RNA sequence: CUAAAACUAUGUGCCGAAGCUGCGGAUGUAUACUUUGUAUACGUGGUAGGGGAGCGUUCUGUAAGCCGAUGAAGGUGUGUU
RNA sequence: GGGGAGUGAAAUAGAUCCUGAAACCGCAUGCAUACAAGCAGUGGGAGCACCUUUGUGGUGUGACUGCGUACCUUUUGUAUA
C-alpha cells in the first residue's frame, strides 16, 4: 500500500523539479528529508512540503509507522503555462511561457 | 524442411599452423582467407563464423615473383596536412612481416564487425616458433 | 525414414509422421494420396538413388485440409510521376501427413 | 548562428547526462545530537564545543 | 448536407500509423513521416520477395561447393556428372543431406564420378 | 596476380535476370456449347490523356418499422474477412 | 494544494467540472546498446524474457548479415547543394 500526495500548480517548470526528484527517489524518509533540508535549490523547498504530506498523510489516514516508510514513488508532471508579452528591440514583440508542474509523491512501507 | 542456419553455440573452431617458407603471397593468402572464413565446411553461413584458426611461421620467408620487393608500394596517412608516408615490400618484410600479412589477408575479407572478428583467428609469427603449443595446432599442408 | 518426393513444382524431404504444406490439390479432405516417383530412399547406410526414380518405392500422405497462408501487400509507386497501385494477396496450400515410407 | 534541423529528443537527452546534482556533506554532532552540514554551525549556533549567541 | 470530416479522417491516419511500430523517432509518431515510411517499407519488401530466391540459392550452392570438394570433385564437375547419370535431386535438397547427412552425400559424389568416367 | 589471376587460338563444363519452363491463383477480349457455365486462344510496364466498375461519409423517403440503460454514438485494444 | 470522512447511480461527475483523440512531456517493467561509419527500412536470423502447450505454438526485443541516396513540384534530365 502506497499513501500519495499531490502538489498541483507549483510556480517552476518541471525540468527544474526532475533533478531534485531524482535525488530522492527510492530512499527512506528520514534521509530524503535531510538531502531536502540542506538543499540551496528552490525546488527542495516544494518537494519537502509534498513529502511531509504524505508522511503525514501515511500516519494519521492509515496509521503506518514512520522510520520503516521509504518513498517508493515519485513524478513530475507539467501544468498549464501563463502566456506573457516581452518588448523587444524595433518594435518587435516575443512571447514568454512562465511554467508550471505538478509533483506526485507516494511513500509506503 | 527448410535451410536451417548453424549456431554460433555448435560452431567448432579447430587450430592448424602453415609454413611460409619459400610461397608466393597472394597465392597463400587466399587460402588463408577461405578457411577463416569456413567456406570449407557443408555448415557455412554468411552471418556466422565458423571458420577456423590458423597459424602462420616464418613470415619473414615470404616471396613475390618479378620486381615486386622493390617496386611494390605500402601507403598510410597520418591525417595530418601532408602526412602520406610510402614504404617498400622488402624494407617491411624484415622489419615487420606481421603487418604484410595483415594487410593481403584483411583486404581479402568482408569489411564489418564478422570481418573483423574473422581476422582475430590468423596469428602471424615470423621466426619457427610459436606460443600456442597447449593448443595442439594441425600441420595444414597448404 | 527420410524419402525425396516431388510435388507442386518442387521437392520435399519427408520422413514418417511429418506434417507438411505443399501447393493446392485437388484431393478431398480425408483421403489419402501416394506418390509412386520417388527421387532417393535412405535407410541407413542402405542409399537408393533413382535414375531418375527408384522402381518400387511408395510413399503414402493422408490430406489433412486447405488453408491459406497470411496476407501479404504488394505496393507499387513511382517517384515524382504520380503512380501508386496496391494489392493483397492469399497464397492457398493442402496440408499433408506422411503414414508410410516403403523403400 | 542556427540549426538546419531539429534535435531529435534523444540528442537532447544525451546533452542532460551531465545535468545530475549531488549531495553535501553532512554529520551527527553528538555534543548536540543534530545533523548539521561538516564544518558549519548548526542551526542554532554551536560548533565544536562552543555556542555563539546565548 | 454538410459533411465533417472528423471519424474518417481520424482512423485512416491511425491505421497508417499502427503500421509503423517499431519504427525510430518521428517515424512512429508523426503522420507525414510514418506515411513515407510505410511506403517504402513496401517497395523494399516487394523487391525483397525476387532477391530472396537468389539468395537462398547460392547459399546452396555454396553448401554443395564444399560438401563435393571433401569427396574430390569441384561444384561445376559433380553438377554435371549428376545430369549425366539421370539424377534430378535439385539443389534445395542436395545442400539438406549435405550438411546433414554425409554418407549419403558421399555415395552421391560417386554416382556423379561414375558418370563422368 | 608473372610456365598468370595478362594476351592470342581451341575445347569441355558451370554460374548468371522480374527473360523462358514448372506448380498454384486473379483478371481483359474473342470464340464453342449450355442457353449466365466452364473450357480454348491471345493478352494484362506506364506520364499527359480517354474508357469502365466500385468503397466509405452527411442528409430525405421506406421508418409510428428495426436495434438500444441487460448500455447508443464517440474513444481505446484485440481477433478475423 | 492534497489525504481521509460525507453526498450522489456515478467525484480520473469537485467547480479550468459531459465525452476526453493527436502532436508534446514523464514514471515503471522486459529486451537491446560504450571497436563501430551513411534516407534508419527490407529479406534473413541466433540469443534472452514472458505466456502457454507437451508445439514445426503466441507476444516483446533484435547480436550478426545481403540489398538499399526521403516526399512533392517542375523539367531533356533531380539523392541533388
Ligand atoms: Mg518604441
Ligand atoms: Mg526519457
Ligand atoms: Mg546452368
Ligand atoms: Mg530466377
Ligand atoms: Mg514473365
Ligand atoms: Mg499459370
Ligand atoms: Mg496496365
Ligand atoms: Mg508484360
Ligand atoms: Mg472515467
Ligand atoms: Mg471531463
Ligand atoms: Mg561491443
Ligand atoms: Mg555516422
Ligand atoms: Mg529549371
Ligand atoms: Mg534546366
Ligand atoms: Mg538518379
Ligand atoms: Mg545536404
Amino acid at each position: 500500500m502506497e499513501v500519495t500526495a499531490k502538489l498541483r500548480g507549483a510556480a517552476i517548470s518541471a525540468q527544474k523539479a526532475r533533478l531534485v526528484a531524482d535525488l530522492i527517489r527510492g530512499k527512506s524518509v528520514a534521509h530524503a528529508l535531510n538531502i531536502l533540508n540542506f538543499s540551496n535549490k528552490k525546488a527542495a523547498v516544494l518537494v519537502k512540503k509534498a513529502l511531509e504530506s504524505a508522511i503525514a498523510n501515511a500516519e494519521h489516514n492509515n496509521s503506518l509507522d514512520v522510520d520503516d516508510l521509504k518513498v517508493s514513488t515519485i513524478y513530475v508532471d507539467e501544468g498549464m503555462s501563463l502566456k506573457r508579452i516581452m518588448p523587444r528591440a524595433k518594435g518587435r514583440a516575443d512571447r514568454i511561457t512562465k511554467r508550471t508542474c505538478h509533483i506526485t509523491v507516494k511513500v509506503g512501507v | 524442411m527448410k535451410t536451417l542456419s548453424a549456431k554460433p553455440a555448435e560452431v567448432q573452431h579447430d587450430w592448424f599452423v602453415v609454413d611460409a617458407t619459400g610461397k608466393t603471397l597472394g597465392r597463400l593468402a587466399t587460402e588463408i582467407a577461405r578457411r577463416l572464413r569456413g567456406k570449407h565446411k557443408t555448415s557455412y553461413t554468411p552471418h556466422v563464423d565458423a571458420g577456423d584458426y590458423i597459424i602462420v611461421i616464418n613470415a619473414e620467408q615470404v616471396q613475390v615473383t618479378g620486381n615486386k620487393a622493390l617496386d611494390k608500394k605500402y601507403y598510410r596517412h597520418t591525417e595530418f596536412p601532408g602526412g602520406l608516408k610510402e614504404t617498400n615490400f622488402e624494407k617491411l618484410v624484415a622489419h615487420k612481416p606481421e603487418e604484410i600479412f595483415e594487410r593481403a589477408v584483411k583486404g581479402m575479407l568482408p569489411k564489418g564487425p564478422l570481418g573483423y572478428a574473422m581476422i582475430k583467428k590468423m596469428k602471424v609469427y615470423a621466426g619457427s616458433e610459436h606460443p600456442h603449443a597447449a593448443q595442439q595446432p594441425q600441420v595444414l599442408d597448404i | 525414414m527420410y524419402a525425396v518426393i516431388q510435388s507442386g513444382g518442387k521437392q520435399h524431404r519427408v520422413v514418417e509422421g511429418e506434417t507438411l504444406k505443399v501447393e493446392l490439390l485437388k484431393a478431398e479432405s480425408g483421403a489419402t494420396i501416394t506418390f509412386d516417383d520417388v527421387l532417393m530412399v535412405v535407410n541407413g547406410d542402405n542409399i537408393q538413388i533413382g535414375a531418375p526414380v527408384v522402381a518400387g518405392a511408395k510413399v503414402t500422405a493422408e490430406v489433412i485440409g486447405h488453408g491459406r497462408h497470411d496476407k501479404i501487400r504488394i505496393i507499387k509507386m513511382r517517384r515524382r510521376k504520380h503512380y501508386r497501385k496496391q494489392q493483397g494477396h492469399r497464397q492457398w496450400f493442402t496440408e499433408l501427413k506422411i503414414t508410410g515410407i516403403s523403400g | 548562428a542556427v540549426q538546419q534541423n531539429r534535435k531529435s529528443r534523444s540528442r537532447r537527452d544525451m546533452r542532460r547526462s551531465h545535468d545530475a546534482l549531488t549531495e553535501n556533506a553532512l554529520t551527527v554532532d553528538q555534543a548536540t545530537g543534530e545533523t548539521h552540514r561538516r564544518h558549519h554551525v548548526t542551526k542554532d549556533g554551536f560548533y565544536r564545543g562552543r555556542q555563539l549567541f546565548a | 448536407a454538410r459533411v465533417k470530416r472528423g471519424v474518417v479522417a481520424h482512423r485512416r491516419h491511425k491505421k497508417i500509423l499502427a503500421r509503423a511500430k517499431g519504427y525510430y523517432g518521428a517515424r512512429s509518431r508523426v503522420y507525414r513521416v510514418a506515411f513515407q515510411a510505410v511506403i517504402k517499407a513496401g517497395q523494399y519488401a516487394y523487391r525483397d520477395r525476387r532477391q530472396k530466391k537468389r539468395q537462398f540459392r547460392a547459399l546452396w550452392i555454396a553448401r554443395i561447393n564444399a560438401g563435393a570438394r571433401q569427396n574430390g570433385l569441384s561444384y561445376s564437375r559433380m553438377i554435371d556428372g549428376l545430369k549425366k547419370a539421370q539424377v534430378i535431386i535439385d539443389r534445395r535438397v542436395l545442400a539438406d543431406i549435405a550438411m546433414h547427412d554425409a554418407v549419403a552425400f558421399a555415395a552421391l559424389a560417386e554416382k556423379a564420378k561414375g558418370a563422368l568416367a
